[PDB]
RNA sequence: AACUGU
RNA sequence: UCUCCAGGCAUACGCGUAUAACAACUCGGAUAACCAUUGUUAGUUAAUCAGAAUAGGCAAUAAUCACACUAUAAAUCACCUAUAACUUCUCUGUUAACCCAACACCGGAAUGCCUAAAGGAAAGAUCCAAAAAGAUAAAAGGAAAAGAA
RNA sequence: AACUAAUCCUAGCCCUAGCCCUACAAAUAUAAUUAUACUAUUAUAUAAAUCAAAACAUUUAUAAAAGUAUUGGAGA
């Protein structure tokens, strides 16, 4: 089966993933307790200064992971403090489960092909795929999030269709275990989740992509990772609820995801309407999966001395909105 | 490039050739020549011919003027060593 | 047979005056019919790190004749507790501080369904967290501590004052001090150094601090105090609190040290862990004192209190250290006060899979002989200084 | 010219990738001790893959080192090592390393050396014991496992007792 | 440039510049199905994909997004009248987006 | 540009494309050093297009129009290189006197033959290069017998050559 | 010994 | 479409174009059909799959869900202290019904998954000879069931 | 006048004479033919026996004087 990388540099990678998943990605955010928003900036300002300028740690030997390591530390701290500061306002977070770099697995079949040669020449074989993703952080709750749009919602925007085979684009089929995983076992009470946090590597970062001339694909890299992770993660929960392709979900599965390149931050929302992507189960289904994503935005400008400059609350507001949101 | 420890490739920018492309705009020399064009009698350039064309006039003028000496042979174009030039005639250190 | 010399190694013409023998140097290669040339040292024209060799310690410019003994995580003291007390000039009181014990006596401190939540966390930390049937200590031991800290951190609802502290990530603690003219250095890392804007309350009164003068550090003839320490002749004098100057929370509340080695031979003994904690905890407190009071040697008027917790995921060790003196040159006088609670078992055993014996499920997927008291002692340390 | 598999820089008592580095020179004066009677603790009696007899881990003072185990050597035992040649015999316990001048006649010994400073080369196998046949002043007679009775100077070091697997010769 | 000697590099050495290029490449219609932006090239086996990227960008001023290259084994089954195996010249196929 | 890899759209489908004579050596010599470098790429660009067109013809199982065009370009390209090499050779000889761009010398192999050994640049010297010393540039004593055989083999070849001539002479008499 | 198309 | 059969799929090793399309119907398949033969052209796409700095100091305690519990058969670089370097994605492998057995051999061939959703056809035609081989059935009998010596 | 077949003349060789001789690129001794460091680097004994002595043992060749004297299990 094909091995799919949630973060990839392929052209139109978001389109390729959507075609396999039947996900429609509408630009922008999905249609829809005060905590001293200024206080978070000051607390976040300290957190950024804490790791960058105050904490003392052994320098990495590689000298190339230093930039990547620093971005992870600041993101983890902000998340840790944000959970504590938001805990009094939202008791749900106290009962919520936060996952640190745990893997999401999903396995599904889309498309078909006929064997052209070999002992099985002429036999029709379905295209097998797998996405394994390890979001930087993700929040898992025991209650489904409020739906962002009614089930069966139809919009003019259409799912992509891929001219070439998945093999033609770099994607290699390998035989190994098929896994569908929510980030935790079925035993874990938190079979739902609120938001997913992703950190893009340096190779896929904006600076390198612009140099590579794939500036337009920077959002595609953002889109591809979000769609892959959320669909793979969301589908697992519905499987944890007993729903599969022929037993498609009776209630849409909804959640959020945020992808940051270290400086810019992007916010993504996914709703899973169809578990049926096999030809048999998809033979009779008018539903489609809907994804809503926002463009990546900087969270702060620069770090000078012991005071960070240019912090953008607008990105922080979205995090505050996401953290405060709770099931209805 | 060079492969470091753990078999990890590290591209060496110096060892990666840079294609120096001539400016062909306005250049009258093309893939072919007319059958109209007569061929020239071959006169390959040699060390003696190059010396005669370039070095001989300078020495001849200086010798008549008397301002010739062994110390100033490099002035007429002698290179004691090829080191320091991007293109070294011997040992050859440049790609075509 | 004993071999003197490594067992691995075991199973005229030129002198003539007036002429020089010919050699194959002109050939540029060896030929049997020519003599071996004499080759001077080769000059590459540039310095290669791959072929560069670090000079011996004595040749270093930073070389110092006096030996500086450096203690790190892997260092294991032969005498364990006794050596640590002598090196740190501290007096030991068994059990946790009286205040810490009183913290959890308050019903509000106790977490809602504390035992059940801990039981669920232990099961999650051991089995549910990963897809592996039997996760190893290298994985679950870091996770269980993080989950317990989050469970304790969730108490911010009950006590908003807990927002005044934050936890770093494996900060570096280091100090250099002299004991009976012996140069001692402690180098520490790991932990999340939980730091608060205010120092932890002093556990012992000044009268008790003066009482420590009677206490005498135990000696262990014939072994030297510097045993098991890395003898260093090239070193720099440094004092490190784990944070650069200007850190909003200058006072460290607790210093955590974890041993996640799956194999018992790979796991340090509980006595050694506490000895490592003592030196590392002492260094962090000393760095604070030196920064506050300078490098002068004197009895501290205001003691500095720091805590340390050491656990391997099944056994938990709780350590509280109070720094009462900076005059550590002498072995007699005011001594630091340390409170120790050791061998606190969260659970005797955990089965990562359901144990079916004689077609009967004798053991569920959960801790065996679980002791909630250990978490309460852990909870007491975390809440101490706030409630 | 063959790359040695014993590539560890420093002598250690931990198993080495396992192989344990053994020391057959029993009396090496450890740090913080004079060349006089000093005592060591037999921490653990393990088995050496590269030697027939099982090795006893001897730890004394500031130094830890592996050694061959005698017949009755076990974990937790205290073993004495003395270089001093007293006018009267020094107290002898099974496995302790003393000069043959210290040892009394008739004691079973092992890990003996033919020449002073040679190091242990005989009675290092399982169940082998050398009898101190005779002792006079600075000379002693040791019956080696080769059946060769040899006379050596008192400077030679002898470890009392038979080697482990005492009934190896009695195997049927 | 192929069938030529390139200078050995040492630390601080000059940047490698090829003023005249002996590499000759052929654009070939895709035998397999490929995206339209993708272009196949038959190139000397000693050329690197970076060289092709530099080659197209500099000589032909062509912007390149991605490059994928494969080596096609030349059949040696064919034999001559003397029963001596004939080997098809191996060629490298480069997929350039 | 991509279009440069292909022929003129008008020329597509033509039996042949009108092209002139290839560059001669003397004309290239008359051209300047900078001009020669510029010309090589201009010559190369057509060659790649012709090679590009030829491969498509092979794919389509079709003939290449005006195949002489490729030969003419190669002749022009080859003539350029010798002219450039001649100028480099002349200057190299003057400044250094070396008849070869690369250092080399005559060395004896283990078979007793004398062959030109081109020296290789190494980061380390030969004496500290054990592998280079490991390389054998010396002939073994037993090669003397082979040397005698080589001389005998050469004599045998001449004897066989005379036999070859004799048989040819016979037929000359028979034919005439 | 029985058993059975031995 | 029907009748019937039930080890299938990956990697390793090996092979090296036997791969696929087209065109041939002579040779090769241990006979044809059909191609595995003959000729022509195509093919196997990788930052992710696979292949391709140094000197010192210093390490007691198996595993077995490792805890209890014992045991004998005895089973574990790191990290510190300094020195040195200072911004990287190329090259190569990737096809196939394939290999070792003189063969399209009958057997030999490492590992993981799984047992039909995967993989397959015993019938060149006609006749219904005898004899021969294998299998099934036995009126009555039971060596002309599995127990004893 | 038949099918299978057959037909042919040079490919070249052989012996003396004469004559001695002194005439692409790229990769390679590492694992030869592997574009740059590793690891130091290397042939050759009386010629024997077979054989003859009908076996086998000392022994057994390889211009005239003259196959003579001498030598030899005085025998080949």
């Amino acid at each position: 089966k094909y091995v799919v990388h949630p973060q990839i540099s392929a052209l139109n990678a978001d389109r390729w993933y959507q075609s396999f998943t039947k996900t429609v990605f509408v630009s922008g955010l999905p249609p829809a307790p005060s905590l001293d928003l200024a206080a978070l900036r000051a607390a976040v300002c300290d957190c950024i200064l804490q790791e960058q300028v105050y904490v003392r740690r052994r320098r990495p030997r590689s000298l190339f992971d230093r930039r990547q390591a620093l971005a992870s530390s600041i993101l983890d701290q902000v998340v840790r403090t944000l959970v504590n500061l938001l805990a009094p306002l939202n008791p749900v977070l106290s009962t919520a489960a936060l996952d640190c770099k745990r893997s999401v697995d999903f396995y599904w079949l889309r498309g078909e092909e006929r064997i052209p040669a070999g002992h099985r020449k002429g036999h029709i074989d379905a295209l097998r795929y797998q996405i394994n993703d390890k979001p930087h952080n993700q929040i898992r709750i025991s209650k489904q999030l409020p739906e962002f749009v009614p089930l069966d919602y139809s919009i003019p925007t259409e799912i992509p269709v891929m001219k070439c085979k998945p093999d033609k684009l770099p994607l290699f089929r390998r035989q190994y275990e098929n896994s569908i995983f929510t980030g935790s076992k079925t035993a874990d009470p938190c079979c739902y989740g609120h938001t997913q946090f992703h950190l893009i590597p340096d190779r896929l970062k904006r600076e390198r992509l612009i140099r590579q001339n794939q500036a337009e694909q920077v959002e595609a890299v953002f889109r591809a990772n979000a769609i892959a992770s959320l669909f793979a993660w969301t589908g697992a929960q519905a499987m944890y609820q007993g729903f599969w392709s022929e037993a498609d979900v009776t209630r849409p599965f909804v959640s959020q995801a945020v992808i940051t390149d270290g400086k810019y931050f992007s916010f993504f929302c996914y709703q899973l309407n169809t578990l049926a992507l096999t030809v048999q189960a998809d033979q009779n289904n008018p539903r489609k999966n809907l994804c809503w994503g926002s463009q990546s935005q900087p969270l702060y400008e620069t770090v000078e001395d012991n005071d960070v400059k240019g912090f953008d609350d607008g990105t922080l507001l979205q995090i505050v909105h996401f953290l405060l949101n709770k099931p209805r | 490039g060079i492969y470091t420890s753990d078999r990890k490739f590290v591209q060496i920018k110096e060892m990666v050739p840079e294609f120096v492309v001539p400016d062909l705009t306005g250049f009258k020399l093309k893939p072919y020549v007319n059958y109209r064009a007569p061929a020239g009698i071959d006169t390959p350039l040699t060390a003696k011919a190059l010396f005669q064309e370039t070095v001989a006039p300078a020495i001849e003028k200086d010798f008549k003027e008397g301002t010739f000496d062994a110390n100033n042979l490099e002035k007429y174009g002698f290179e004691p060593t090829q080191e320091g030039k991007l293109f070294q005639l011997y040992p050859k250190n440049f790609p075509r | 047979a004993y071999e003197w010399g490594v067992r691995s190694t075991r199973k005229r013409v030129y002198e003539i005056p007036g002429l020089e023998p010919i050699t194959y140097e002109g050939k540029k290669h060896f030929v049997p019919w020519l003599a071996r040339p004499i080759f001077p040292p080769w000059e590459r024209g540039w310095n290669d790190p791959r072929f560069h060799r670090a000079a011996p310690i004595h040749e270093q410019t930073l070389y110092k004749e006096e030996p500086c003994y450096i203690f790190h995580q892997r260092c294991r003291l032969l005498e364990g507790m006794k050596q640590a007390l002598w090196l740190t000039k501290t007096k030991l009181i068994e059990g946790l501080p009286k205040k810490v014990l009183s913290l959890v006596d308050d019903p509000a401190n106790h977490i809602e369904n504390q035992e059940q939540r801990v039981l669920d966390i232990i099961s999650h930390a051991r089995l549910w967290h990963s897809t592996e049937d039997i996760p190893k200590r290298e994985t679950y031991c870091p996770l269980i501590v993080d989950s317990l800290i989050q469970l304790c951190k969730s108490q911010i609802l009950k006590h908003p004052s807990l927002a005044r502290r934050t936890s770093a990530q494996n900060c570096t603690l280091a100090t250099t001090w002299n004991r009976e003219s012996l140069l001692l250095q402690v180098r520490g890392t790991s932990s999340t150094i939980l730091s608060a804007k205010d120092p932890l309350p002093v556990i012992a009164s000044r009268e008790e601090v003066e009482a420590t003068r009677s206490h005498v550090l135990e000696t262990f003839y014939p072994i030297s105090p510097t045993i098991d320490l890395q003898e260093c002749h090239v070193y720099e004098v440094k004092d490190d609190t784990g944070f650069q100057e200007g850190y909003p929370y200058p006072h460290p509340h607790t210093l955590y040290f974890l041993e996640k080695a799956n194999l018992r031979p790979q796991r340090f003994l509980p006595e050694q862990l506490r000895a490592k904690m003592l030196l590392f905890a002492f260094a962090n407190a000393l760095a604070q004192a030196r920064l506050l009071y300078g490098n002068t040697a004197k009895v501290l008027e205001q003691p500095i209190v720091v805590q340390s917790v050491g656990t391997d995921g099944r056994v938990f060790q709780f350590l509280v250290l109070q720094l009462n003196t900076t005059d550590l040159a002498s072995s007699e006088g005011v001594k630091n006060l340390v409170w120790t609670d050791s061998d606190q078992l969260l659970y005797r055993h955990f089965w990562c899979r359901p144990v079916i014996k004689k077609k009967v499920v004798v053991e569920p997927v959960g801790p065996v002989d679980f002791q909630p008291e250990t978490f309460r002692k852990f909870l007491a340390l975390y809440l101490h200084g706030v409630v | 010219k063959f790359v040695s598999w014993k590539s560890r820089t420093k002598y250690t008592v931990k198993p080495v990738k396992n192989y344990r580095m053994i020391d057959f020179l029993r009396f090496r004066p450890e740090k913080e001790k004079a060349p006089e009677p000093f005592e060591e603790k037999v921490v653990v009696v393990r088995y050496d893959p590269c030697r027939s007899a099982d090795i006893a881990l001897v730890a004394g003072g500031s130094r830890k080192r592996w050694i061959i185990a005698t017949e009755n050597m076990k974990a937790g035992d205290t073993i004495l090592n003395s270089n001093h040649i007293g006018r009267m015999a020094v107290a002898a316990q099974e496995g302790d390393a003393h000069p043959l001048g210290a040892l009394p006649v008739g004691t079973l010994i092992n890990n003996v050396e033919s020449e002073p400073g040679r190091g242990a080369q005989y009675i290092r196998a399982a169940g082998t014991c050398g009898v101190l046949l005779r002792k006079v002043n600075g000379t002693a007679i040791i019956q080696l496992p080769s059946k060769r009775q040899m006379q050596v100077l008192e400077s030679c070091t002898a470890t009392v007792g038979r080697v482990s697997n005492v009934n190896h010769n009695q195997r049927v | 440039a192929r069938n030529v000697l390139y200078p050995l590099y040492q630390l601080g050495g000059p940047q490698l510049r090829v003023f005249r290029t002996n590499f000759f490449i052929q654009l070939v219609r895709p035998g397999t199905a490929q995206p339209e932006d993708t272009v196949q090239f038959r190139i000397p086996m000693e050329m690197t994909r970076v060289d092709l990227r530099n080659y197209l960008e500099q000589i032909y001023n062509v912007p390149v997004a991605a490059v994928r290259t494969r080596v096609q084994h030349g059949s040696n089954r064919r034999r001559d009248h003397k029963n001596v195996r004939i080997k098809k010249p191996d060629y490298k196929v480069a997929y350039v987006q | 540009g991509l279009e440069e890899f292909f022929d003129d759209p008008k020329n597509w489908g033509e039996e042949k494309v009108k092209s002139g004579a290839s560059w001669t050596c003397q004309q290239l010599r008359n051209k300047s050093n900078e001009d020669l470098h510029k010309l090589w790429y201009v010559l190369l660009k057509e060659r790649n297009m012709l090679l590009t067109l030829e491969q498509e013809a092979k794919r389509q199982r079709l003939p290449m129009p005006s195949p002489e065009r490729l030969e003419k370009v190669v002749d022009s390209m080859d003539n350029v290189d010798k002219v450039v090499q001649e100028r480099e050779d002349a200057l190299r000889l003057l400044q250094t006197g070396q008849e070869k761009p690369r250092p080399g010398a005559w060395r004896r192999d283990i078979f007793g033959r004398i062959v030109w050994h081109k020296f290789k640049q190494w980061p380390i010297p030969w004496y500290l290069n054990k592998r280079y010393n490991r390389r054998r540039f010396f002939a073994m004593p037993y090669v003397d017998r082979f040397i005698r055989l080589r001389i005998e083999k050469h004599a045998r070849i001449e004897a066989r050559k005379r036999s070859l001539q004799k048989k040819k002479e016979k037929i000359l008499h028979a034919k005439f």
